[PDB]
């Protein structure tokens, strides 16, 4: 049940809501008021999802799919079988997510650490809200949201993309991808760096951080340092997801045409717009 | 076909890999225990990994994990219920006792050494060539506690020579003794240094270091521990 | 609020650090560079020194040759006009030889030869730099994690412009050097193989990419959350568990039911990132050599 050093940490307090009421654990897990909140939202949501599955007449997970209301319903409510169920399920997800974040906050307090983790998570939550709330509202129907199904959701991605041409040309999409790639790169090296220091060559003594710093200074002529790379990681990650939201929130709202075409602005600057030759002249 | 082969293969690879990953993270704090310290009955599907021994750099010995675990300090906590899973209430002053968000681990009572075998962290007055290259130099500014009362002054910056990083502010109290304050728990302002976790009256309780030009892993933990714990336990004294 | 430790609030500088000297040929290391106070607010302010050596120079020279060989081609396309060059910079493209030449090294220069030269230069640039990551580690007595991690990346690149073009029978199947052109090639590569979303490696690869972000978010925010206990000093924490490591592990145990150790978390890390291009490489390799259309394959499984 407890890690060899856990007991002295399991003291009362830190709860945001409800005092000592839910201030307790279940196996390794911490409950807290929000422990309960998330459970309830999670229970409800899964139920509704199964209920959608009978109306659909399949129990096969590769097939199950809960779709939003069709565009004709705009931002109004829709019949269960006709889009209501997704709308509730979406409400329930949100409930789950936010609650899961606030529990993280409550654990943070009991342990006496910073709130960076709940913090970073809120970016994930905000990306999800962008795709099922902010964008549809702004566009004008729940129908612009993505459906909850394993492959159907990949389909929405593909269809929504190809609507504006090759989505690769969405400029904030370019930026968002550069982080995803960059972050992975940085996770790769950070993990590798620490391990190589902690797990050297056979029979050798554990390297020191100083060796870690030297290794990079030797490799590319600069080392951000131990504190740096952790600040770096948090940032690349949060940024990747920040730009991911951005590229979507603008798509279909302030730009509805082909993304490639938006680049004509550059190429049509009057100082070289008419100069012959090249690719565009 | 080949493709089918490859993907089935991979899902198998991936499964033994997680297994590996998982057993490696079982190198500390395992095996599990009951609230009374007796070994718990259900330790999960995963076995303890076979021990590994770390050879430490400045003839400081070896470390073998997993290995015999022991807190090596008495814990001042008492059960608040008759069944498992409820908090344990401090039986004294959690701060003074070092439980809760004020907990510290019995790390070695030796300082962390640099790549050369010198003390990694030093008061800047003893660090030959170091200076505040940017930002507000704290040195000389009053330390204000969450109760909005002055507790001491900044009489030096203990720097991390290898990372050229400020780790702690050395604060002079009203009785002429000094304490270390983690850099990460204070806001350096234009005319003062503000500490939200501790009220002026608790600065004296901050554990002291035995030698004035060195800190040990044990003393770092006891200090950081203490200051962090203020956040929850000084709470009645904090106003804003 | 409280202080968050995303940016330093006081910079402290000392004599330039020339580093650990283990088995390293000190003759090759450079001189210390300046110090960016800019950088200093985020991480380390000290630039340099850097280790040159034989492999560094070869790598660094081939590296520039590659880049320049592409550059002259762009200029030739731009009508040597600096204005067009700027206008049309992302439209220019150095394309592989036509399918006609196959795996031939005899394609005319304007018709694909120049692409081979550039690649040959890149091939050399990259491998030497790989050997560089390895040696730099050896000379400090360190594990070779970094070189092996690097090898994963190399895998996907090897497969894209070398191994797959060769197994298909022609260089024309490789990726063109160009900003918009390599985007198009990607988009088109999926169309031709029946939508890469049905390539289960592609799907796996995305999971590990998404995951890398998830994890580096988790790890980073955690270490920052406990830096108030010297969390960032991970090697000593491994060697002697501090409260930092404890609070870290527990926050996570209490949230989701299990947890890492300080050495452990970094194994999760290196593998989550390395699996991105590992799986990736495989998904692409089978694409068009063994499987012509992932949707059809998806219907049968064979
Ligand atoms: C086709 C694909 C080919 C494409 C090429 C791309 C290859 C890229 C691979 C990169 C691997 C990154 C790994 C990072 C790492 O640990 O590196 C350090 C590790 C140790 O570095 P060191 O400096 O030598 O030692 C320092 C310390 O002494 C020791 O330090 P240490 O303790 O840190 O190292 C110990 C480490 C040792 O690490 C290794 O030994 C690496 C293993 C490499 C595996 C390669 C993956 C191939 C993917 C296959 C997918 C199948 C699809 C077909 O332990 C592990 O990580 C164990 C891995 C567990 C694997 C689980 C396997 C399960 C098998 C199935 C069992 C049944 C399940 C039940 C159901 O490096 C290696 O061991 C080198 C591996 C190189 C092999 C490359 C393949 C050649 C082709
Ligand atoms: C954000 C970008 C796009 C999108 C584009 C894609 C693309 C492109 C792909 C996926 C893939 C996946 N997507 Mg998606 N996906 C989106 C939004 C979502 C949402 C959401 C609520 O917002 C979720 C939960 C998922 C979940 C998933 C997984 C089924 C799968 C692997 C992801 C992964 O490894 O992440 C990293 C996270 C982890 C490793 C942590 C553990 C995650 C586990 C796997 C979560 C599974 C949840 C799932 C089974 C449903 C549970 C819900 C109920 C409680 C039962 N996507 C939006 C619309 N998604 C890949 C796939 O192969 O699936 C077809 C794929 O190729
Ligand atoms: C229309 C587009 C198609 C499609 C077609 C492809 C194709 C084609 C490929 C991918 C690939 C990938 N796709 Mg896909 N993909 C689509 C939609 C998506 C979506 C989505 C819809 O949300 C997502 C999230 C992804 C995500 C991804 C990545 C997981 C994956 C590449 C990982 C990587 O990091 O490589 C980045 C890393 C590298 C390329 C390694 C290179 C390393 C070298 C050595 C670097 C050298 C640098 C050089 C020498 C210059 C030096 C630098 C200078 C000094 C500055 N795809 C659709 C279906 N996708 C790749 C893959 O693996 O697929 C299975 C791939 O080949
Ligand atoms: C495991 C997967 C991820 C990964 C890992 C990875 N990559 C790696 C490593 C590892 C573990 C290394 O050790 C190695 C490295 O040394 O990094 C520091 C590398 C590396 N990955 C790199 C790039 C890279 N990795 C990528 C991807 C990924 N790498 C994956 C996501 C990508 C993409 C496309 O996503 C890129 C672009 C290099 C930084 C480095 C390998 C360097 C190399 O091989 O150099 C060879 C040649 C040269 C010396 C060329 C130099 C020519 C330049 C001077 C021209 C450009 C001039 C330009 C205009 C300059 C200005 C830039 C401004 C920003 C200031
Ligand atoms: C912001 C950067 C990245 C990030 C960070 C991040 N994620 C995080 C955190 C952080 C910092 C956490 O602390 C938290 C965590 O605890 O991790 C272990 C979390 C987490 N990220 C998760 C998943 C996740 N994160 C993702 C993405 C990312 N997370 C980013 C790329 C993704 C994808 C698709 O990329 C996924 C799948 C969880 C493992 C965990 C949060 C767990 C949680 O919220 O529990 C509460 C909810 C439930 C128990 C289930 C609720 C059931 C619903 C009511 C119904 C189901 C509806 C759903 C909409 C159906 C979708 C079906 C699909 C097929 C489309
Ligand atoms: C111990 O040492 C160290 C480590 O450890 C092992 C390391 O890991 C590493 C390795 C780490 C790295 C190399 C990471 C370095 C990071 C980067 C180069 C940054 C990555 C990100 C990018 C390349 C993306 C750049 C994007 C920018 C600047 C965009 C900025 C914002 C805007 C333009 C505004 C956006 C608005 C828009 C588009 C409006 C659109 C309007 C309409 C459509 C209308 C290093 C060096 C190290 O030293
Ligand atoms: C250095 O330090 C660090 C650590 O350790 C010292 C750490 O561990 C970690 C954490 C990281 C790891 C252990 C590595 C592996 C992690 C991942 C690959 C992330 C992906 C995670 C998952 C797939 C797990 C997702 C699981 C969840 C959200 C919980 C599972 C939960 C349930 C089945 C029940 C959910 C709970 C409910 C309903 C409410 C509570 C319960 C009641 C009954 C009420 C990090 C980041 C770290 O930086
Ligand atoms: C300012 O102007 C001057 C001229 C000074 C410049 O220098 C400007 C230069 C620029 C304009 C340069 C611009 C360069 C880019 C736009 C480059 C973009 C490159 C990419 C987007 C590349 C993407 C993908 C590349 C891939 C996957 C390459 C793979 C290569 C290989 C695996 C190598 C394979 C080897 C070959 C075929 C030959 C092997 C032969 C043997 C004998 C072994
Ligand atoms: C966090 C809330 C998320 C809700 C997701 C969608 C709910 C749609 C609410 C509309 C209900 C009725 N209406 C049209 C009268 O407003
Ligand atoms: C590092 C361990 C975590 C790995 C995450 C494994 C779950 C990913 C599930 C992806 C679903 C994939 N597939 C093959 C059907 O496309
Ligand atoms: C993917 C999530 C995995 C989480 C693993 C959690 C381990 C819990 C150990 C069993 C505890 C049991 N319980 C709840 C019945 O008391
Ligand atoms: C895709 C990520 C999935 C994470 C893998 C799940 C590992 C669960 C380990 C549970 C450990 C149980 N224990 C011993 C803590 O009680
Ligand atoms: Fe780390």
């Amino acid at each position: 049940a407890l890690l060899s050093f856990e007991r002295k940490y399991r003291v009362p307090g830190g709860t945001l809501v409800g005092g000592n009421l839910f201030d307790f654990w279940v196996g390794p897990f911490y409950v807290g008021f929000f422990g309960v909140a998330t459970f309830f939202f999670a229970a409800l949501g899964i139920i509704l999802i199964a209920w959608s599955a009978v109306l659909q007449g399949t129990w096969n997970p590769q097939l199950i799919s809960v779709y939003p209301p069709a565009l004709e319903y705009g931002l109004g409510g829709a019949p269960l079988a006709k889009g209501g169920l997704w709308q509730i399920i979406t409400i329930c997800a949100t409930g789950a997510f936010v609650s899961w974040a606030l529990r993280e906050v409550e654990i943070c307090r009991k342990l006496g650490i910073g709130y960076h983790i709940p913090f970073a998570f809120a970016f994930a939550i905000l990306a999800y809200l962008t795709l099922v709330l902010f964008r549809p509202v702004m566009m004008g129907a729940w129908g612009y949201a993505f459906p909850y199904g394993i492959w159907t959701h990949l389909d929405w991605v593909s269809n929504t993309g190809y609507t504006y041409g090759n989505f690769h040309y969405n400029p904030a999409h370019m930026i968002a991808i550069s982080f995803f790639f960059t972050n992975a790169l940085a996770l790769a090296l950070h993990g590798a760096l620490v391990l190589s220091a902690a797990n050297p060559e056979k029979g050798k003594e554990m390297r020191t951080p100083d060796h870690a710093d030297t290794f990079f200074r030797d490799l590319v002529g600069y080392s951000i340092g131990t504190l740096g790379i952790h600040r770096l990681g948090l940032l690349l990650s949060l940024s990747a997801v920040f730009f991911s939201a951005l590229c979507m929130i603008i798509t279909g709202t302030i730009w509805f045409d082909q993304w490639v075409d938006w680049w004509q602005w550059w190429v049509k600057l009057p100082w070289w717009a008419n100069i012959p030759g090249g690719i565009n002249g | 076909d080949l493709a089918s082969l490859a993907i089935y293969s991979f899902w198998i690879f991936l499964a033994g890999l997680i297994y590996y990953l998982q057993t490696e993270n079982m190198r500390e704090g395992y095996p599990l225990e009951n609230e009374d310290g007796t070994p718990a009955a259900n330790q999960g599907p995963f076995p303890l990994p076979k021990p590994k021994t770390f050879i430490l750099p400045h003839g400081r010995g070896t470390l073998t994990v997993p290995g015999p675990e022991s807190e090596d300090r008495p814990i001042a906590l008492a059960r608040t219920a008759v069944s498992e899973g409820f908090p344990h209430a401090p039986t004294g002053d959690p701060m003074k006792d070092g439980v809760g968000p004020a907990s510290w681990v019995a790390r070695r009572d030796l300082p962390e050494l640099d790549g050369h075998g010198h003390n990694k962290i030093k008061p800047m007055k003893a660090a030959a060539g170091f200076h505040v290259s940017a930002g507000k130099n704290p040195i000389g500014l009053p330390v204000r506690g969450c109760d909005l009362e002055i507790a001491g002054k900044v009489v030096d910056i203990w720097v991390d020579i290898p990372e050229q990083m400020a780790r702690f502010l050395e604060v002079e109290l009203k009785d002429g003794s000094t304490r270390l304050l983690p850099m990460q728990m204070v806001k350096v302002q234009s005319n003062r240094v503000h500490v939200n976790a501790l009220s002026s009256d608790l600065f004296a309780g901050i554990p002291t270091i035995k030698s004035p030009t060195e800190v040990t892993l044990l003393e770092e933990d006891k200090i950081c521990g203490y200051v962090a714990g203020g956040l929850m336990y000084a709470a009645p004294k904090r106003k804003s | 609020a409280e202080y968050q430790n995303i940016f330093s609030q006081v910079q402290v500088r000392g004599p330039a650090d020339l580093g650990m000297t283990e088995d390293v040929n000190l003759a090759n290391r450079s001189g210390v560079g300046p110090f960016s106070t800019l950088l200093g607010w985020f991480g380390n302010a000290q630039l340099g020194p850097i280790y040159l050596g034989s492999l560094g120079v070869l790598s660094l020279f081939s590296g520039l040759m590659w880049f320049f060989t592409i550059g002259i081609w762009f200029w030739y396309q731009a009508g040597w006009n600096p204005a067009v060059f700027l206008r049309d910079l992302f439209f220019f493209s150095l394309e592989p030889p036509a399918p006609e030449y196959g795996l031939s090294f005899a394609a005319p220069l304007k018709e694909g030869g120049l692409w081979l030269i550039a690649s040959f230069f890149m091939f050399v640039a990259v491998w030497s730099w790989w050997g560089r990551t390895y040696l730099r580690a050896q000379a400090l007595g360190m594990g070779k994690h970094t070189a092996w991690a690097f090898l994963s990346a190399i895998w996907l690149w090897m497969v894209l412009g070398f191994i797959r073009p060769i197994l298909m029978g022609s260089w024309s199947e490789a990726v063109p050097y160009g900003i918009f052109s390599h985007l198009d090639w990607t988009n088109n590569f999926s169309l031709v193989h029946g939508n890469l979303f049905y390539n289960p490696f592609h799907g796996l690869s995305i999971a590990f990419l998404y995951g890398s972000a998830l994890l580096f978010a988790m790890h980073g925010a955690t270490i920052l959350a406990v830096s108030r206990f010297g969390g960032e000093r991970e090697l000593e924490q491994i060697a002697d568990r501090g409260t930092a490591a404890e609070r870290a592990a527990l926050f996570w145990r209490w949230t989701m039911g299990f947890n890492a150790t300080m050495e452990g978390i970094h194994r999760w890390a290196i593998w989550m990132a390395v699996l991105v291009t590992l799986t990736g490489g495989i998904g692409i390799l089978l694409s068009g050599t063994v499987v012509d259309n992932w949707y059809v394959w998806g219907q049968n499984h064979g």
